[PDB]
Order: C-alpha cells, then structure tokens, then sequence
C-alpha cells in the first residue's frame, strides 16, 4: 500500500501541469498591442 | 545564440560614465537631438543624401560632448558622487537594495 | 516623427527618387503606429515581475522582436513593386511565395487544399458516402493547407533579407539618378572605348590582380 | 456528477523493477551529462563573440547560378 | 485527465465508439511523448 | 563463447520467468470480453502481458545451445518454450474472435448512427441491400463459429454471450418485414430465443 | 533581463572618443578614415591581409585601418610629387 | 539602479548618438566612393586608350604598352615604400602593442622624409 | 450503391485490406513491428520514476530506494547551480580578455 515519495509525485505532476499550461496558453505573457491606443505617453 | 554580439567593449566604469552623461544630455540638449532625428527620418535625409543632415548632426554631437566634459565644479562633484554610487550598486553581488535615483536627481539639477 | 505626406522631391528630374519618397511618406504613419504598439507591448512586458515578465523578457518575446524589425524595414522601404521582387528572384525563387506569407498584401485561399477536398468529394460521390463525411473531408485538407500556410515565421526572415537587398538597391539607384547628368560625358566617352558591359569595379579588381601578378616590381 | 480530480500517481505506473526501485539515478546521470554538454556548447558560442565591421567582412555577391549579382537600372 | 477526455468523447460521440482501447492507448502514448517533448523544448 | 553465454542466459531467464506467469495472463484474457481482450493490461495492470507477447517470438525463433544447459534445466526450458508457444496460439485465437466481434459491432454502429437522434442529415427509413447482405453473411459466419466450438462449452458460451449480443441488438434495430425472415433465418433457430 | 543589462546592448555600438574632441574633430577623423587614394588599391591588398592576424575587437580594427589610411595618404602625396605628369 | 524612465531616456539618447556617428560615416563614405569610381573609370579609359591593356568581354589582357600603365607605376612605388620605410611588415610576429609601436615609428619615418 | 460502383468499392477495400495485411505480416516488417511495440511498452510503462509502490518491510528495502529522490534532486540542483556559476565565470573571463585586448 505505501507509496514512496507520494508528495513529491503530487508536486511534480502539479508543476508539470502548470508549466505546460503556462507555455501553451502563455497566460502570463499577454499582448498589450491592443492597449496602446488606451495609454498615455511620456517625453 | 540569439542575443546580438557586442561591437565595442566598454569597461564598467566607462559604461556607467557614458550612461549617466547620456541621461544628463537627454535633458540638456533634447532640442538638438530632436532636430537631428527629424532630419534623419526621411528617405532623402537618411539613405540617399545623408550629408544634408551633417550640420545638424555636428551640432548634436557638440552638445553631447559639452555634457560629457563636466565644466562646473558642482557638476563634477555631483557626477562623481553618482558614479561612485553606481559602481557600488553594480559591484554589489549580494542582494541589491537602495537605488541611486537621489544622486541622479541631484546631478540632473546641477 | 510626424512626416508630411507631400514629397519634396522633384518628379521631373528624379522620378524614381520621388516615387519612393511619396510611397514611404504615405505608409509611414500606419507603420509608425504599428511600431509604437509593438514597442509599447515589449516594454510593458519587460516591466513585468518574475515569470510574468523580466525573468523571461528577452528570450521568449521573439515574435514581437521579429515583427518590430519587419515593420521598421518595411516602413523604410514604404512600398514594394513586382519588378524588384522578380529581380530578387535570382537568389530566392520563392520570394513571392514568402513575401505573401509575411505581409497582408492579398488574401490567400488554400487552393491546393480545396482541390484535394474536391477530389475526396468526387471519391465519396463515387462510393456513395454520407454528405457529412464528404463535407468533413473537404474541410480537413483545407484546414491542413491553412495550418501549413499561416504562421511560417521563416518567411519573415526571408522577407527581411529581401527588404535589406531592396533598400540597398534603391539607394544605389537613387545615387545613379542623382549623378546621371554628371556622368553623361564620361559615359559617352567610355562606351566607345570599352565594348564590355561588365561593371567598373569588377574590371578594376581584375586589373589590379593582373598588375599584382604580371607587372614587374622593379 | 462524480468527483475525479486528484494529484495522486496512478497505480498502473507505480511498479518497481525486480532488483529495486526504478532506474532513477542511472537516467539522471545521463540527463545531467547531456545538459552539461548542451549548456557548455551554448555558453561557449554565446560569450566568445564580437562583431567586426570593416571592408574585409564584405565579399562579392552571386546568384544561385554562381554568376556575379548585378541588377540593371531598368 | 486524459482518461476523462477520452471517456467524454466515447460517451457522447457515436462515431468515436469505433476506436478500440488499443487505439486509445496509442493516442495516450503519443500524447504523453508530445507533452514531454513540448516541456523539454520550450526551455531550449 | 562469452556472447553465447550471455544470449543463452538472457533467453533462459526471460523465458522461464514468463512461463510461470502465462497461466495468469491467459486466464485474465479469458476473463474479459472480446471487445478489448487486453483491456485489463492496458488500464489496470500489465501482469507481464507485453513481456509474454514479445518473448513468445523469441522462444519460437531464437536458437538454443544445449551444451550451456543442464539436464533438468534443459527439460524446464523446453517446457517453458512449449508454454510460450501455447500462449502465442491462444493470443492468435483471441485476436481472431475479437476482430470478428468488432466486425459485428461495426455493423451495429452503422445501424445506430442511422437511427441516432442527432442524425438529421442521413436518416434512412428502409435498410439498404448492402448492410442486409453484410448482416446475413456475418450471422452465417457466427453460426459456423458456434458450431466449430462444440467441443469447448465454455468457449462456445463466451462467444455467444459476447458476439451474439450485437447480433441481438441488430435484430432489435429493424422491423420484421421485407427480407427479415430470410436474413435472420439462422439466428431465429436458437440464438434469438437465448436473447429474450 | 533588467534594464541595467539591456542598456548595455545600446551602449556597445557607440564608438569611444575622447571627451575633449569637438564634433568637427570627430568628423575630420571619420573623413581621414574614409579618405581615398589611388595607391590604396595596392597598399590595401598588402595591409588588410595582414590585419586579419590582429583584429579581434572593433577598436583594433579602427586603429589599424586608420593608421593604414594615414600611411596610404602620405604615400599618395609622395607619389604625386614624384610623378607630376600623371596628375596634370 | 535608475528609474525605468531615465533608462529609456538613456536608450533614446544612445540611439541618437549611434545614428549621428553613422551619419558621419555615411557622408564620408559616399563622398570618397564617388571619387573612387571616377578615378577607377578614368584609369581604365586611359589604360585602354594608351594601349596598356585590352578589355574584351569580361577579361583584361596585357597590351604592348603595359610597362607604361599608371597602375603599374603605383604598384612599383607601393613596393618601394613598403621596402624603404615599412620594412618587415609582411612577417612581424609580435604583440599587438609592438605592432602599434612599429606602425607609429614607420609613420614618423615616412613623415620625416616627405 | 450502384452495383458497378459496388464492384469498384469492393475491389478497392479488398486491395486496402490486402496491402495492410501484407505490410504488417511480412517477415522483416513483422519483426520490426514486434520489436518496436515492446520497445514502446518499455519506454511508456517503465520510464524512470521517483515514486513507486513500496511492498517490502523496512528491513528488506535498500537505502538507494530511500534516498534516490534526494540524490536526484542533489544532482539536478547542483548541475543547474554549477552551470550558472560557469556562465558567470565565462562572462567575467570574456569581459576581461576583450578589455585587455583593447579599450
Ligand atoms: C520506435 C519506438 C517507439 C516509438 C513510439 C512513438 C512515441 C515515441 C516513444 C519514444 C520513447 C520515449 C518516450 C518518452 C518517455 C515517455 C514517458 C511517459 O509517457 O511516461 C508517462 C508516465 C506517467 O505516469 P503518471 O502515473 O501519470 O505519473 C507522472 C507524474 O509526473 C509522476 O512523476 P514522478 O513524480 O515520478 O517524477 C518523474 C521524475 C522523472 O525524472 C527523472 O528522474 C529523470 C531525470 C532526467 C533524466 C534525463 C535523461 C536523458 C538522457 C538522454 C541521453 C541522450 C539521448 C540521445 C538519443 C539519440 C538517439 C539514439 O521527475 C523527477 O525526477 C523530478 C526532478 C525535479 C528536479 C527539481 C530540481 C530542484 C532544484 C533545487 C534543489 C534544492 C535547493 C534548495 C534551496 C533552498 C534555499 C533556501 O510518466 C512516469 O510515470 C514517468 C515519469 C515521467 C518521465 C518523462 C520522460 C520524458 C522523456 C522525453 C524524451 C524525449 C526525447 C526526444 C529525442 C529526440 C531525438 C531526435
Ligand atoms: C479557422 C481554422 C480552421 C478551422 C477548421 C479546422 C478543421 C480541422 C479538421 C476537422 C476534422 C473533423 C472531422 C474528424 C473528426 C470526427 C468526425 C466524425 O465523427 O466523423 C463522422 C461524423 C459523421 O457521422 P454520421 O454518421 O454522418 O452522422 C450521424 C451520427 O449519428 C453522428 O454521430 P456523432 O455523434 O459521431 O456525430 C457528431 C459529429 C457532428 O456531426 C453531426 O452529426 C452534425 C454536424 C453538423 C451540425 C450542424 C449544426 C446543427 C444545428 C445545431 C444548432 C446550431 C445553431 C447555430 C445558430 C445559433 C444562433 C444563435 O461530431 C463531429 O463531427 C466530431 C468533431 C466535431 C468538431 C471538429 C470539426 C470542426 C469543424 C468546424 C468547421 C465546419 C465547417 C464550417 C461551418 C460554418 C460555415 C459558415 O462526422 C462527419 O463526418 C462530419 C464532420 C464535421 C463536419 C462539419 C460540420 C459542422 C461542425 C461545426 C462545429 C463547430 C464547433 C465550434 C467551434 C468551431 C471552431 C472552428
Ligand atoms: C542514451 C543514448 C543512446 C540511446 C539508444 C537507444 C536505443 C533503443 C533501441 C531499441 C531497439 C528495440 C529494442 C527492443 C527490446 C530489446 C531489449 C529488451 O527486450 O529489453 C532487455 C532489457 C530487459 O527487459 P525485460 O527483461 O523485458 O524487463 C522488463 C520486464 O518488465 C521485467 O522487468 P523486471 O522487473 O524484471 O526488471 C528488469 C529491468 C532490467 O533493466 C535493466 O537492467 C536496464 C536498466 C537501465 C540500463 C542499465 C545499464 C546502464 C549502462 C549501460 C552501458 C552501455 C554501454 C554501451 C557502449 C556501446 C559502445 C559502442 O527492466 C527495466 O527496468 C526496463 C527499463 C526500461 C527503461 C526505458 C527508458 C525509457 C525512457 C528513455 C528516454 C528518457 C529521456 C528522459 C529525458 C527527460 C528530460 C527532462 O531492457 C532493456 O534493454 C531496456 C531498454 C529500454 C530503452 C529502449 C528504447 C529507448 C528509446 C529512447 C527514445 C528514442 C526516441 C527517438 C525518436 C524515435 C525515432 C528514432
Ligand atoms: C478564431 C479563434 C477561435 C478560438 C476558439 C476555437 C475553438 C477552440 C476549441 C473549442 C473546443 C474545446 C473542447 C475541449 C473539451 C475538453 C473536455 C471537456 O469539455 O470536459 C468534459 C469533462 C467533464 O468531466 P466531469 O466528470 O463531467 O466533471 C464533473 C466533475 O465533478 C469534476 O470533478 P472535480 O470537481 O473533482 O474536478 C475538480 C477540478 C479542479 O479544478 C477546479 O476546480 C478549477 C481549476 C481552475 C483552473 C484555472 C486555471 C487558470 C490559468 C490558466 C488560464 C488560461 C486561460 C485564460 C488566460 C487569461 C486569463 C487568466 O477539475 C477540473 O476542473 C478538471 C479540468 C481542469 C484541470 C486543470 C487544467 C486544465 C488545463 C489543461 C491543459 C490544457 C492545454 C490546452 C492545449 C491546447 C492545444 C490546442 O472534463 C474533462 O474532460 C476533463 C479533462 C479535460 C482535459 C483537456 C486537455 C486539453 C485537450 C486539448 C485537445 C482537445 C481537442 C478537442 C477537439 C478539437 C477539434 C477536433
Ligand atoms: C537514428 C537513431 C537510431 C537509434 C535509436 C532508436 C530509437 C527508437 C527505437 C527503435 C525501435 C525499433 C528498432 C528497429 C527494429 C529492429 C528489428 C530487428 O532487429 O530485426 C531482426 C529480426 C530478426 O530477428 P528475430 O526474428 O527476432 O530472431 C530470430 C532470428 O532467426 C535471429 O535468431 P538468432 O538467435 O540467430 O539471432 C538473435 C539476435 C542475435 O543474437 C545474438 O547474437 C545475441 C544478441 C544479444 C542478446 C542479449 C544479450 C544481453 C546480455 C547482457 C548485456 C548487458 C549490457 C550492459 C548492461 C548490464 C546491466 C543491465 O538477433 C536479433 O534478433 C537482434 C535484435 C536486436 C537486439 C536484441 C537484443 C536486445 C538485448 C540486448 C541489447 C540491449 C541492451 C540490454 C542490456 C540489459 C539486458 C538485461 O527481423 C529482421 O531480421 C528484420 C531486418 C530488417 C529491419 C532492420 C534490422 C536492423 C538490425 C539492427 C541490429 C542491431 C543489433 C544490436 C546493436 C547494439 C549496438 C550497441
Ligand atoms: C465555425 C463553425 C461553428 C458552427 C457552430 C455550431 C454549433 C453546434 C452546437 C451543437 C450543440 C449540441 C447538439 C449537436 C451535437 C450533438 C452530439 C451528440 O453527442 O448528441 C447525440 C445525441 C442524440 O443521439 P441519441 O439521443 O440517439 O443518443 C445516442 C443513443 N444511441 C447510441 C442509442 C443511438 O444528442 C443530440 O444530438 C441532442 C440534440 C439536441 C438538439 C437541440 C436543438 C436546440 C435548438 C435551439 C434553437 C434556438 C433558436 C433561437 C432563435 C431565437 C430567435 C429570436
Ligand atoms: C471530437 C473531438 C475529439 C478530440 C480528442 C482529442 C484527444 C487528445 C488527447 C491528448 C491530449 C491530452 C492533454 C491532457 C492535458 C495535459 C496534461 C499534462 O500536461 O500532463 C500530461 C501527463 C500527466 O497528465 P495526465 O496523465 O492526464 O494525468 C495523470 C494523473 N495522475 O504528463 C505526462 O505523463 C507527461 C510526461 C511528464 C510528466 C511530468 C513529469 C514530472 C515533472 C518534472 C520533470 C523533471 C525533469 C528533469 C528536471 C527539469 C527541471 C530542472
């Protein structure tokens, strides 16, 4: 019954899912070209 | 590698000196820079006949040189303080902390 | 810079140099807006925190940098005419096929995909398949054609190379036109003495080599 | 509906080899060696570079036919 | 997760019933290989 | 002959080790149905199934070097090799039955897609001749198979319960008119009564 | 990558000049670097091939080519004095 | 170190400075390239007319008056100067600083005699 | 369908079935498929792993199987950190070399 390093397995699976989703969706690396008209300017 | 290679190797001291002088220049002589950029934007002024821009370019360069050569004693003192702070910040491999903005503002107001 | 649209070149004396300037100024505003949008996106992304930003700014925002370079070069060129594309066909036979996939010049229909779909439709009609199957088998090759057509960022690199070539060619052509009157007399004298059409630079390099080889040092 | 989400590993892939645990150290050694080689090559290529721009960096262009590239002023 | 997607497609799509458990397993293996390749390559 | 020693040791180890498991794997294969006989091994636990499938060929083909074998060891290896050959034949039989089952299930799936509620585009009132001929020949082959398994009551019962299920569903999918009496003539003898 | 590192990629392409040089002196330096003399067509062949053995950075290229141009200009003046006929 | 605003100010200014230096380079190069083309064209015309060389198709052949060609005189004087003043240049396996010193001394020697 | 098209379709499907069967059951092709199937099974179901079912009493389990995870983490972390340090050292070396060569 005992599973060696089960917690490590859970965290590894979670990390794999997170990384794959991050790269596939690029959720964090959005595009802001659509916001440029709605932005102020300097200089 | 995808990052572009370097052309001129700048010492860290030289790099900081040029960077600070550039920040000062963009305030002191923005007019000359803007005129030069305007004259270098057109096709005729950029590629075909760049010499029509030459005079403007010269003016700009002169201004920048004048900034690079700190003439006032106060300017020299402020620049040296800012440069020393920048060197200390750069050499600090340990977790970085306070910024050098105060010295830069003091220098830009000289 | 907000350059005016009215070119200041004389069309009577420098026609091509005037046309180039006119097209550049005409498209400059639009390409400048696109360039500004791209640069704003780049800097705002670089302002991010950790994975959302800086930690991976330079390396993962590659398509944006490629778009920025393409936009800058195209803005400098302004407009591209088929004569120059056919000229560059020497070194890249697929220049038109690559320059169509980089710029929004004309609408591209997956004609090969649609032809394969029609062939599958004929097959199904012969073998009496349900119409849903043949509509799906028409969509599928079309989808494959579209997938293999769009994207293709290598075509953008080839477009950049072609645009660099075209800019150099246009600059040299402008220099030719500007000094054409000055060289009229020398040209008239030269054509009557040299029966070759090879360039002066090539002939002079060959002459220099000939001197370096055969001429006595003395 | 039935709840099914979970982070636990599946028992189908949890078996060991006869002689002990799965070949983890043996494969990690190979992975580390490959990473060392790859990153060493990348670093060596990246850091030892400079851009030298002078007349000697330019050569005469040519077509895919090998002839010299020249375009008329048509 | 993958199992659940396959289960939904099997239970809702009549055509998908044509696939054996063996073909489903082959798709599973290919998908795992592609996921590993994606994870590895994105960091290169 | 060091390479011969290693080859023979590898063969002995793998073959003898798997021979002790062939009973379990074959029993498990029998336990499941014919739709996916290896379902348990793909989903729950691969009890040395792929190992048996791979090493059966090696047992059949790869040569042996008796001088590297003992007396009792050689007898044991021959016994294990025979067991692996038996497993090969058993797997072939199960595969044949499974593919026939999938033939019948393909026919049923076509009918079901025909009568599906979402099928707003390919709704047919009257069964066409091609599928009728396919049904007739499939049922003929199924009856012949049932006859051929008269010496194996368990196998015959399993074949009925598994394959004839979709024959019964096909029976239920259509009305009792047209050519129905002729198409299901063989099925009406015994099988139809079983599926009531 | 923080701006402190990126700015290095905009500082690298700037040639280093003494801060006490007026713009006109810099432009004169560029003119001398790009000067043209007929004799170059030969001396260059004997110069560039050599410099490939020493150039590793842009500053080395600048210095070596500028010295080559200076030598070639002096040689051109000497040759013009020697052979006035070809230059009348 | 400095706020991002100042960093972008520096970036813009440095871009402008690099463009200015490129402007100097472009001006000088265009002027000297025009001069070079004129000189080379004139030299080829004089060579062909003088009978020094024969230019046919894509090939230059030695004429009967080859010894009088101006380019021949230029080559001979280049050899003369590389011998008298810039001696040892062909094979000088010294340090970079040594090479710079050698070039400077050769320049001084040429200046003195000119 | 039309009985002529029926003949054509039956012939075509028979040809497809025969081609598939021949390609799969040909001697060399059969051997290739048979070996590759087992190789794929080994790769998929016996890939390196850090979590596994422990069915042995603590007295009958090796130390390697209690510290394999820690050894793997040590190896990977050490590799990453050492590569980072090597990158920094190479940066410094290149900077110093090209500085001492000129400017
Ligand atoms: C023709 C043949 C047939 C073809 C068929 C078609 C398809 C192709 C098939 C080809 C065969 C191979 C396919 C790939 C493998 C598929 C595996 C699979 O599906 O398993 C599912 C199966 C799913 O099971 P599950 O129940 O869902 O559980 C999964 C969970 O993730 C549970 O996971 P877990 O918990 O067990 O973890 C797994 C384990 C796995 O990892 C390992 O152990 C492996 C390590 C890497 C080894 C790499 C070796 C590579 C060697 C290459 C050599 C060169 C090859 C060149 C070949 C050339 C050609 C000959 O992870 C770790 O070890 C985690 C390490 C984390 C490190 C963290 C670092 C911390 C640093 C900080 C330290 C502390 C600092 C403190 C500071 C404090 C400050 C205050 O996976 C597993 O169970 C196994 C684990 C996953 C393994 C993935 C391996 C992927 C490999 C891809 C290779 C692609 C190569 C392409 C080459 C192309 C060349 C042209
Ligand atoms: C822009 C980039 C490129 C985009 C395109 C990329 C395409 C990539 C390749 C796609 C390959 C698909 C085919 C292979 C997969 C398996 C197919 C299969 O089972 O084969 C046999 C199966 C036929 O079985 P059957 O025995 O003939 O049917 C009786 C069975 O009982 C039926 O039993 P069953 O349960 O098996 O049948 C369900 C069947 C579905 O088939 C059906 O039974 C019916 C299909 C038609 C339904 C039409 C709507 C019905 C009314 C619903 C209410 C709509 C209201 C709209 C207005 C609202 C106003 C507020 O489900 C599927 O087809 C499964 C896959 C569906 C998704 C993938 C295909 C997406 C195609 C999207 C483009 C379609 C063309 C453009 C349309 C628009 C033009 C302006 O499927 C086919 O042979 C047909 C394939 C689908 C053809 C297109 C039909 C329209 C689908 C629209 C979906 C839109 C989804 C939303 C997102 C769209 C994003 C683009
Ligand atoms: C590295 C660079 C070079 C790579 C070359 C690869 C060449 C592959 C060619 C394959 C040809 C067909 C093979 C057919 C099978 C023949 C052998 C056999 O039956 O097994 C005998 C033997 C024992 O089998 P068995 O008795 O049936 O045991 C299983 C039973 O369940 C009984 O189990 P048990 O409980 O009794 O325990 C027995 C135990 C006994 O096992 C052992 O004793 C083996 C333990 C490991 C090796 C130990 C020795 C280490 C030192 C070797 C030194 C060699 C020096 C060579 C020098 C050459 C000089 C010229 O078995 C195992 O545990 C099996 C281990 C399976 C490992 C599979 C690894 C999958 C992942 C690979 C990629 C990972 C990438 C990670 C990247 C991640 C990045 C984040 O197993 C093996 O030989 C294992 C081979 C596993 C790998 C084969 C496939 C590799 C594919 C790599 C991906 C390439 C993709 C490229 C793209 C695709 C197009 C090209
Ligand atoms: C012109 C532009 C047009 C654009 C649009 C064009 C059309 C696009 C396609 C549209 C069609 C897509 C169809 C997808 C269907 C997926 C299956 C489904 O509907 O689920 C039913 C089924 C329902 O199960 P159930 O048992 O009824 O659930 C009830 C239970 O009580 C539930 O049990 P429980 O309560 O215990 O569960 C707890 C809960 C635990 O979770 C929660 O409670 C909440 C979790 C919140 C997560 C928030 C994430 C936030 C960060 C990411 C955000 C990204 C987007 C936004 C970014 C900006 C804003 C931030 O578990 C879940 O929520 C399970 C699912 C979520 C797991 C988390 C990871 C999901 C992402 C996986 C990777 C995706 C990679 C995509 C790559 C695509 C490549 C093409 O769910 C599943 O099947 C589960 C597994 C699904 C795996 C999908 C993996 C990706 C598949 C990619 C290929 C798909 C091809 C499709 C055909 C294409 C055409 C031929
Ligand atoms: C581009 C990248 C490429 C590389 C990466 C690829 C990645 C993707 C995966 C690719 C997977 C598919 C591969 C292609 C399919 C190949 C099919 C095939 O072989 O067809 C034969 C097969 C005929 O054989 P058969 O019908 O199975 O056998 C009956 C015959 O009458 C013959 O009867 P026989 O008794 O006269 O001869 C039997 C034997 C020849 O017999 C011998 O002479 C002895 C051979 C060795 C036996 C095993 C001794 C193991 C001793 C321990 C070693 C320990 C090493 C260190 C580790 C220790 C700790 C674990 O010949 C074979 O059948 C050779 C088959 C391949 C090797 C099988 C051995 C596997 C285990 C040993 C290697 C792996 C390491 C395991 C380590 C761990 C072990 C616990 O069909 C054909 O003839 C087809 C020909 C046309 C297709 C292409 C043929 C290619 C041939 C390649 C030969 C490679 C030899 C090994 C090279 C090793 C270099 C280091
Ligand atoms: C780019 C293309 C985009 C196109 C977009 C198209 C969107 C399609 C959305 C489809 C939704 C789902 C239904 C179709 C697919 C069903 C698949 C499936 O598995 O179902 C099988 C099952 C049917 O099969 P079954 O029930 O026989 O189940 C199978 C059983 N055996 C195996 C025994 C045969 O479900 C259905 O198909 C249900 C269909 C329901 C239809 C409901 C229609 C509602 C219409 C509303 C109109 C509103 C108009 C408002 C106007 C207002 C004006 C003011
Ligand atoms: C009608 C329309 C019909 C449409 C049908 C379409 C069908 C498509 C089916 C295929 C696509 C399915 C996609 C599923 C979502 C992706 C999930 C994902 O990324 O993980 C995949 C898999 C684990 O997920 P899963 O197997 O689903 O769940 C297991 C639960 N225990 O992960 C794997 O097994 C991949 C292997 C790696 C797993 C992670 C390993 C540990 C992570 C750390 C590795 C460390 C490596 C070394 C160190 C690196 C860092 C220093």
């Amino acid at each position: 019954l005992p599973i060696r390093n089960i917690q490590f397995a859970r965290y590894h699976y979670l990390a794999a899912v997170t990384v794959f989703t991050y790269f596939a969706t690029r959720c964090c690396l959005l595009d802001y070209k659509k916001y440029y008209p709605l932005a102020s300017v300097k200089k | 590698s995808i990052l572009p290679p370097l052309q001129y190797t700048y010492s860290n001291e030289e790099s900081l000196e040029l960077l600070i002088h550039s920040i000062k220049g963009n305030k002191d002589c923005n007019s000359e820079r803007k005129a030069f950029n305007l004259c270098r934007s057109t096709v005729l002024g950029k590629h075909v006949e760049p010499e029509k821009c030459l005079d403007k370019a010269l003016v700009f360069v002169n201004c920048f040189q004048k900034v690079r050569r700190d003439e006032s004693a106060a300017c020299q003192s402020a620049f040296n303080s800012t440069l020393e702070c920048g060197k200390k910040y750069s050499e600090s491999t340990i977790s970085l902390g306070s910024s050098c903005q105060s010295q830069l503002d003091a220098y830009l107001n000289c | 810079v907000r350059l005016n649209l009215k070119s200041n070149v004389d069309q009577n004396e420098y026609p091509f140099l005037a046309k180039w300037d006119k097209d550049m100024r005409q498209n400059y505003e639009e390409y400048q807006n696109r360039i500004d949008a791209t640069t704003y996106h780049l800097q705002r992304s670089q302002r991010g925190i950790a994975v959302f930003g800086e930690w991976m700014y330079p390396r993962y925002f590659q398509k944006d940098i490629l778009e920025l370079e393409v936009l800058r070069r195209k803005q400098q060129l302004g407009k591209i005419y088929p004569e120059e594309v056919s000229s560059y066909t020497q070194i890249n036979p697929d220049i038109a096929n690559d320059l169509n996939l980089t710029f929004n010049a004309k609408l591209l229909w997956p004609v090969r995909g649609m032809t394969v779909g029609a062939g599958f439709f004929a097959f199904a009609h012969l073998f009496n398949l349900p119409y849903s199957f043949r509509l799906g088998l028409f969509v599928l090759p079309t989808a494959v054609e579209l997938a293999f057509t769009w994207g293709n960022k290598t075509s953008q690199f080839k477009s950049i190379e072609f645009m660099d070539y075209l800019l150099q060619y246009r600059v040299s052509k402008a220099l030719l036109e500007k000094n054409a009157k000055h060289f009229a007399e020398k040209k008239a004298a030269y054509q009557k003495e040299i029966n070759s059409s090879q360039s002066v630079q090539d002939l002079y390099n060959q002459l220099i080599t000939l001197v370096s080889e055969q001429a006595p040092s003395e | 509906a039935r709840l099914w989400w979970t982070l636990d590993p599946s028992k189908y892939y949890l078996k060991q080899i006869s002689s002990g645990g799965r070949n983890e150290i043996l494969f990690t050694v190979l992975g580390v060696t490959a990473a060392y080689w790859y990153f060493g090559n990348k670093r060596c290529e990246h850091y030892w570079r400079r851009q030298i721009d002078n007349c000697q960096s330019w050569s005469r262009a040519q077509n895919i036919n090998g002839n010299n590239l020249t375009v008329k002023q048509y | 997760m993958f199992k659940e997607l396959i289960h939904i497609f099997r239970t809702y799509y009549i055509t998908f019933r044509y696939l054996k458990k063996s073909n489903i397993n082959f798709l599973k293996n290919l998908s795992y290989t592609l996921i590993a390749y994606y994870l590895i390559i994105n960091f290169q | 002959s060091l390479v011969s020693l290693f080859k023979n040791t590898f063969l002995k180890s793998r073959v003898i080790g798997l021979s002790f498991q062939a009973q379990r794997v074959m029993a498990q294969m029998a336990k499941t149905d014919f739709e996916n006989p290896d379902e348990h091994f793909l989903l729950n636990d691969a009890m040395k199934y792929n190992e048996l499938v791979f090493y059966g060929r090696l047992a059949e083909n790869w040569s042996i070097n008796p001088e590297l074998f003992g007396k009792a060891e050689l007898a044991k290896y021959n016994e294990a090799k025979q067991t692996l050959i038996d497993f090969n034949q058993y797997h072939a039989l199960v595969q044949n039955l499974h593919e026939f089952y999938w033939e019948l299930k393909t026919i049923y799936l076509e009918l079901s897609r025909g009568v599906a509620t979402s099928n707003f585009h390919n709704k047919r009132e009257v069964t066409h001749s091609i599928i009728e001929s396919d049904i007739k020949n499939s049922i003929h082959k199924y009856i012949q198979l049932i006859d051929d398994l008269k010496d194996y009551p368990e196998w015959q019962h399993k074949v009925r319960e598994e394959i004839g299920y979709y024959a019964h569903m096909i029976y239920t999918s259509v009305n009792h008119d047209g050519n129905f009496p002729e198409i299901f003539k063989e099925f009406n003898k015994v099988d139809s009564l079983y599926y009531f | 990558m923080k701006l402190d590192q990126i700015i290095s990629y905009y500082i690298t392409p700037v040639r280093r000049f003494d801060k006490n040089l007026t713009a006109e002196q810099i432009y004169e330096q560029y003119q001398q670097a790009a000067q043209f003399n007929e004799i170059d067509a030969f001396t260059n062949i004997r110069f560039h091939r050599k410099f490939k053995e020493y150039i590793q950075t842009q500053e080395q290229s600048d210095y070596l080519y500028e010295k080559a141009k200076q030598i070639s200009t002096l040689a051109q003046k000497m040759f013009e004095k020697k052979f006035p006929e070809y230059y009348t | 170190m400095f706020s991002d605003f100042n960093m972008y100010e520096a970036k813009v200014f440095l871009k402008a400075v690099a463009d200015a230096q490129n402007t100097f380079r472009q001006t000088a190069q265009q002027e000297n390239q025009l001069a070079r083309y004129e000189s080379q064209s004139q030299s080829l015309l004089n060579g062909s007319t003088s009978g020094a060389i024969s230019i046919t198709g894509d090939n230059i052949q030695q004429g009967r008056n080859f010894k009088a060609l101006k380019e021949v005189k230029l080559f001979q004087y280049s050899n003369e100067i590389f011998k008298k003043y810039l001696a040892g240049f062909d094979s000088f396996s010294g340090d970079y600083t040594a090479f710079k010193k050698f070039l400077n001394e050769s320049v001084k020697k040429i200046e003195q005699d000119a | 369908m039309n009985h002529s098209c029926q003949k054509v379709f039956e012939g075509f499907v028979s040809a497809l079935y025969d081609t598939s069967y021949f390609f799969r059951n040909f001697g060399p092709f059969k051997a290739t498929i048979h070996y590759a199937t087992y190789a794929n099974y080994l790769a998929q179901n016996w890939a390196p792993r850090v979590s596994y079912i422990e069915t042995s009493t603590p007295a009958y389990t090796l130390a390697k199987n209690k510290y394999a995870v820690y050894i793997v983490y040590g190896l990977i972390g050490g590799a990453l950190i050492h590569n980072y340090m090597l990158d920094n050292k190479a940066a410094q070396k290149s900077q110093q070399y090209y500085l001492k060569h000129r400017d």
